[PDB]
């Protein structure tokens, strides 16, 4: 209650005017984490086809959802006629082959951060068993833990007047020099025309 | 020029095998039929050499008279025409019977074990994907699939995620059944599965609905999930798919061919309300046939 | 001979008496012997229902999924293969399950025990008390989460109550039950990362996808062989990952000794392309992301940075330098009111100062 | 008499070759029928899943008390 701009209302993804209701025409993210099998893979069945029908209703809207399995993460929006999204499958499967643990990785939606799966959490705490320091990191980033003198993870976008500083690391040398920013990484994007 | 044993030596190679399977193959219960059948060689190669050098102080056996000797004995032929003449000779196939029918036995349970849990072909196949296979179902394909001379070199593969029907298994037991139809328990969800289908080598697949589960809406998300795994997994494959509910068609209209049961089944019930057995018609059109009924 | 039915005939019964004796004997033989085998089929059929530094597994029920992805990361490392892996599952083995491990990679590695954490008799099974780590994993197939939850937790108890000196890596459901496991040594709840995740891909795009490849090991290897460029720095830049080093230890920060914290970041990357992103010091346990331009460093600080390969494994890229052998980064330095949320849902929910509603 | 390992030695090779022969016969005997007797067994596993004047009982569930 002591939110700014914090509202709820009864509805689903599903439910189309209810949606509307939402103000799904003027949102820029659109986050499902729907729960609803004998067969594993079938327990996401119902959210991914009920995220596909919204992806083909607004397709310029952003759906970031979960999964409860990395395998249905080739789902999340998926273009039957496509000849590049049906290469993907040839690739995930070479990967496979090498015995790669990430394979779901050159997924498109997995890759822009449309889906994540819980399973991941698993790997975190595996991961924990060699890295002590894994879980902190990981919650230091997310804010989940608040240490004071701690940073915090955020974005900056590279617009045509940045365009100037010409590579990464001199961007690094820049926000060293003025802000002491440390820059984790690059979200890339490209015009890939379907 | 003393005796020594070197020939008990082998079975210490044996046991080296054995730590050599642990590692690297070169087929999980083929590890241990080939130990099974190393230890039957030092078995019978302990036996030629014991015979044979425990003789040499009577009847001065060959080698090869030995292997033979030693080869009717632990297959119990025992033909009697070359036998031990002195007491250690005889003491020894008395003490190598003991060893064999107390050491092959260890192997043949371990044999035994492998094969208890591991208990639980040609060109121009088609897959069926169902997600519950009952009879009426497999002989409507059957029947239809069949019907056709040119696909009687077919074999159908039916990739279902349930075990096998009792009723489902006394037909695929007929003869006429047994070499056409494979029935693999497995997802199309899983690209494993979808592997030991050949799906990437099929002819078509069939994702059939299921209309016995009440939640029909579910069942469409399976079949619209099923289609999008077998188009991921092998997109040069034309998919026959059956869709329950007219709302879910859109997501498989990729497919090559697509029957909506609901539109199907009360277009045919009002036109039965305009042209009188219409679904009459209808069927009997779609349905194979010579006309000698 | 006889009794094994070689019958080799040099030695024959000559007389009637001997004969019949040998008759009855065969026949008392053939009607005795079996009588000892049903009896030991009997005692079998129903009979049928290592070595050091072993880690145990408890879970509720397990899957394949889940398998492989311990599977997975708990051997990618080399350190950790010469354990294996104890399973303590109350569930009879799925079949999915049994045939990975008819795998031979998984046979010597992987036992399968049919138990319950809270018998410790179960427990004695597994060699809890000789365990390296025990791992309790919720079930999130589960429809019941608070029941989930209650189980983990006294799963959690019994071990620690059995085997006090077994690090205990719980995975948590719900953040209201997260500090009734808090004496674990690591603790992962799900509903808090999965929240926090998808909050911040809102505010800072695909940090799902971030997270997930660092958390992962990988040697960036994923790509290589593609022939679009963004595949191949795409799958080179996720064997990227997290290692922590004492700075004095560390060849990659060791010449920053006294400089700034941002120094060092900016010029280790620039020479090493190494990411220094936090640090702890030896006199606090907490880590600091970041901890600005004013932080001066020192040697037993331990650093935490971002490289394709550990400082140590990356042997090689040292052994390459001596194979070769904008203004500059300074050494040294309605409206909403701001405050905390009143009423915290839950205990251990960590206060963040946020925008508040006056009222 | 041989592959029913009987043996009686009244007729047994006296060469050689013979010998070799019927060593390599028992081994072929030893590792062809059981592949046989398995496929019995199969099919025996899979196999298992009158006079005038009858009466059928038709129900849904039979009972002890019923029956
Ligand atoms: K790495
Ligand atoms: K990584």
């Amino acid at each position: 209650c002591c939110f700014p701009m914090v509202y709820y209302m009864e509805g689903s993804v599903d439910n189309l005017d209810s949606l509307l209701q939402c103000g799904i025409i003027y949102a820029d993210n659109l986050v499902v984490v729907d729960k609803e099998a004998e067969e594993d893979y079938m327990a996401d069945a119902k959210t991914i086809v009920n995220v596909q029908t919204m992806f083909r209703l607004f397709p310029s809207l952003s759906i970031t959802t979960e999964l409860t399995h990395p395998s249905n993460m080739r789902f999340m929006q998926f273009r039957a006629k496509d000849s590049y999204s049906l290469a993907l499958s040839k690739l995930e499967k070479r990967e496979r082959e090498n015995g790669s643990n990430l394979a779901f990785m050159f997924r498109l939606p997995f890759a822009a951060g449309r889906v994540f799966s819980i399973s991941m959490l698993d790997t975190l705490l595996y991961q924990s068993f060699v890295k002590d320091y894994m879980i902190t990191i990981t919650r230091l980033l997310l804010g989940l833990d608040t240490t004071p003198g701690s940073g915090y993870l955020c974005a900056m976008k590279i617009t045509e007047g940045d365009l100037w500083i010409r590579t990464y690391g001199r961007l690094f040398q820049k926000l060293c020099s003025s802000s002491a920013e440390i820059p984790i990484g690059i979200y890339r994007t490209e015009s890939h025309v379907f | 020029n003393l005796f020594i044993p070197v020939f008990l030596n082998c079975w210490l190679a044996k046991h080296a095998l054995e730590n050599m399977i642990n590692d690297f193959h070169r087929s999980a219960m083929f590890n241990q039929v080939l130990i099974l059948f190393c230890t039957l060689l030092c078995l019978v190669f302990t036996g030629t050499c014991g015979i044979q050098h425990l003789e040499r102080a009577g009847e001065n056996l060959s080698l090869l008279t030995s292997f033979y000797f030693c080869i009717v004995t632990f297959s119990t032929v025992g033909y009697g025409d070359v036998t031990p003449k002195i007491w250690p000779s005889q003491l020894l196939v008395v003490i190598m019977i003991c060893v064999a029918l107390v050491v092959l036995p260890l192997q043949f349970e371990e044999l035994v074990y492998l094969w208890m849990e591991r208990q639980k072909q040609t060109e121009k196949h088609v897959v069926l994907c169902v997600s519950s296979l009952k009879i009426d179902l497999l002989m409507d394909f059957l029947n239809e699939f069949y019907a056709h001379p040119r696909l009687q070199d077919y074999y159908v593969v039916i990739l279902c995620p349930t075990e096998m029907d009792v009723q489902v298994r006394r037909v695929l037991q007929i003869p006429l059944w047994s070499q056409r139809v494979i029935y693999l328990q497995g997802s199309a969800l899983k690209d494993q599965d979808l592997m030991r289908a050949k799906m990437d080598n099929g002819e078509a697949c069939f994702i059939l609905s299921s209309r016995n589960e009440v939640d029909r809406t579910a069942a469409d998300h399976q079949t619209i999930l099923r289609a999008w795994a077998v188009k991921d997994f092998a997109p040069n494959c034309p998919l026959y798919v059956q869709i329950l509910k007219p709302e879910n068609k859109f997501h498989v209209k990729f497919a090559d061919h697509v029957v909506c049961e609901e539109e199907c089944k009360y277009a045919m019930l009002a036109l039965n309300c305009i042209c009188p057995a219409t679904s009459t018609l209808i069927t009997l059109l779609v349905h194979t046939s010579r006309g000698q009924e | 001979v006889t009794f094994s039915t070689v019958g080799y005939g040099d030695v024959t019964p000559k007389i009637w008496p001997s004969q019949l004796l040998v008759v009855i004997m065969i026949c008392v033989a053939l009607v005795v012997l079996p009588l000892q085998f049903e009896e030991l089929v009997y005692l079998w059929m129903e009979r049928q229902k290592q070595t050091e530094k072993h880690v145990v597994l408890c879970v509720s029920s397990l899957k394949i999924d889940l398998l492989m992805d311990f599977l997975n990361e708990f051997y990618a490392h080399p350190r950790l293969q010469d354990y294996y892996v104890v399973i303590l599952c109350p569930t009879e083995m799925d079949v999915q399950v049994r045939r990975v491990l008819q795998i031979p990679l998984w046979s010597q590695r992987v036992i399968y025990l049919q138990g319950s954490a809270l018998k410790d008799q179960d427990l004695m099974r597994a060699k809890m008390d000789n365990g390296e780590a025990c791992f309790i994993l919720s079930s999130r197939n589960e429809v019941d989460r608070t029941a989930a939850d209650h189980q983990t937790i006294l799963r959690a108890w019994a071990v620690k109550d059995f085997a006090p000196n077994c690090p205990l890596y719980v995975q948590i459901l719900k953040p209201e039950n997260k500090f009734h496991v808090k004496f674990a040594d690591h603790v992962v709840c799900e509903e808090e990362c999965k929240y926090a995740m998808l909050a911040l891909n809102c505010i800072c795009p695909a940090t799902s996808t971030l997270i997930t490849l660092l958390v992962h090991t990988s040697r960036g290897q994923e790509g290589q062989e593609s022939p679009e460029q963004w595949q191949r720095m795409y799958g080179r830049c996720s064997g990227n990952e997290v290692y922590h080093i004492r700075m004095g230890d560390s060849k990659f920060f060791r010449e920053y000794e006294g400089k700034s914290f941002t120094y060092a970041a900016f010029h280790a990357h620039k020479k090493y392309g190494v990411c220094l992103i936090g640090l702890k010091r030896e006199d606090n346990k907490s880590i600091l992301l970041n901890p600005g331009p004013r932080h001066i460093l020192a040697a037993s600080d331990t650093c935490f940075y971002i490289n394709i390969t550990k400082e140590e494994n990356s042997a090689f890229i040292f052994k390459q330098e001596e194979k070769r052998k904008i203004a500059p980064v300074l050494e040294l330095a309605v409206e909403y009111v701001k405050g905390y949320p009143p009423n915290s849902p839950y205990i251990g929910s960590s206060p963040t100062l946020c925008h508040l509603l006056p009222v």
